[PDB]
């Protein structure tokens, strides 16, 4: 039999939720920047031996429209929660997202991956050690890669999958 | 004030005439940009470009005419100009108001409201209203979708300043 899992795409506008999404999805990647407003996908996928159904709610980076972006947490079992490794706003914007879902799920154990994209760039300016270092005082995992190499796509989301796993158990 | 117009096209086919009353006694700067995007007189501006996100009971926005694909723009005074001011609110159907990226992005991407959108006071510039044509602007509904991808290219065949 199968197992499904709802996993949700949150970050700052740009940092790459959707072309990780997109690779996952289609196996492609392109450079041309297509702006989400909201897009949901379903993939089966093999994780550990066991089938898995993923749906994928690919989330907006604007953050004025708390009605809908904390239905979003409600429903959703896993949360993405990524930024790009030359954008030190978007990793100092992570807190806030963790800070949300806790406080919409009520929880301070909700299934998490802290995800550092555009790791194939030159301009890094967040060093792995900071990123390391913020997911070991959340308790999740951190996993750096590139929507454009393909780089650690599969590993983060199925990562997310083994948390909620985990957590339902 | 200044009226400007826009001739829809659904991938090519003419739609309908939209006007604007272009509101320079309370934005100037504002309106004489989508006033003078709208007559090319620049050099450049929105004739050809097209719609690129048409959500059902929100918006229809539109603008991008330097890179076509809904990430671009630019203004007659450089790529983006500052928030002029947020005098006017987006009061109904009807409102044409700058689209942005945040505080002081206006470019020449814009949208016109098919409802109240009032959350957006104050963070997007309105500066006009639609004057006649509000049926051609719902019918451009029928080609988006709740993401705002449009099932037809809905573009500006032609568009200029009228009287
Ligand atoms: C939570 C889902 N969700 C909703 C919403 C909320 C409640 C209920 N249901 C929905 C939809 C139907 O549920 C899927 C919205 C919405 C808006 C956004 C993202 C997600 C959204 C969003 C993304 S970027 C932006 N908003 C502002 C955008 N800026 C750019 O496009 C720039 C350009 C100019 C360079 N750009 C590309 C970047 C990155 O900044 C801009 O100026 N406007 C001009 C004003 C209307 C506005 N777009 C827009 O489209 O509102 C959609 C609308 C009104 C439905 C709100
Ligand atoms: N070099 C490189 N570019 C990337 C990578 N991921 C995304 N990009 C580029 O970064 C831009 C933004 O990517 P996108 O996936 O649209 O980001 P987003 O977080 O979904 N933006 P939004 O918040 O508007 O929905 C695009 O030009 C895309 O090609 C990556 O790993 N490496
Ligand atoms: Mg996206």
């Amino acid at each position: 039999s199968m197992t499904e899992y709802k996993l949700v795409v949150v970050g700052a506008v740009g940092v790459g939720k959707s072309a990780l999404t997109i690779q996952l999805i289609q196996n492609h990647f392109v450079d041309e920047y297509d702006p989400t407003i909201e897009d949901s996908y379903r993939k089966q996928v093999v994780i550990d031996g066991e089938t898995c159904l993923l749906d994928i709610l690919d989330t907006a980076g604007q953050e004025e429209y708390s009605a809908m972006r904390d239905q979003y947490m409600r429903t959703g079992e896993g949360f993405l929660c990524v930024f790009a490794i030359n954008n030190t706003k978007s990793f100092e914007d992570i807190h806030h997202y963790r800070e949300q879902i806790k406080r919409v799920k009520d929880s301070e154990d909700v299934p998490m991956v802290l995800v550092g994209n555009k790791c194939d760039l030159p301009s890094r300016t967040v060093d792995t050690k900071q990123a390391q270092d913020l997911a070991r005082s959340y308790g999740i995992p951190f996993i750096e890669t590139s929507a454009k190499t393909r780089q650690g796509v599969d590993d983060a989301f199925y990562t997310l999958v083994r948390e909620i796993r985990k957590h339902k158990e | 004030n200044p009226t400007v117009f826009f001739d829809i096209a659904v991938d090519g086919e003419p739609l309908g005439r939209v006007s604007f009353e272009l509101f320079a006694d309370k934005v100037p700067k504002t309106a004489e940009n989508f006033r003078a995007l709208s007559t090319g007189e620049k050099g450049f501006g929105y004739k050809g470009s097209c719609f690129h996100r048409i959500i059902p009971g929100f918006m229809c926005q539109g603008g991008d005419f330097t890179r076509h694909n809904g990430t671009g723009g630019k203004s007659i005074y450089g790529e983006k100009f500052e928030d002029e001011n947020f005098i006017l609110k987006h009061t109904g159907p009807g409102i044409l108001s700058m689209a942005n990226a945040g505080p002081n992005t206006n470019g020449s991407q814009f949208f016109i409201c098919t409802a109240k959108t009032e959350w957006l006071d104050g963070k997007h510039v309105v500066f006009g209203k639609v004057k006649e044509g509000m049926n051609i602007v719902e019918a451009m509904e029928r080609f988006g979708s709740r993401n705002g991808k449009t099932s037809k290219k809905i573009t500006i065949a032609d568009c200029g300043q009228l009287e």
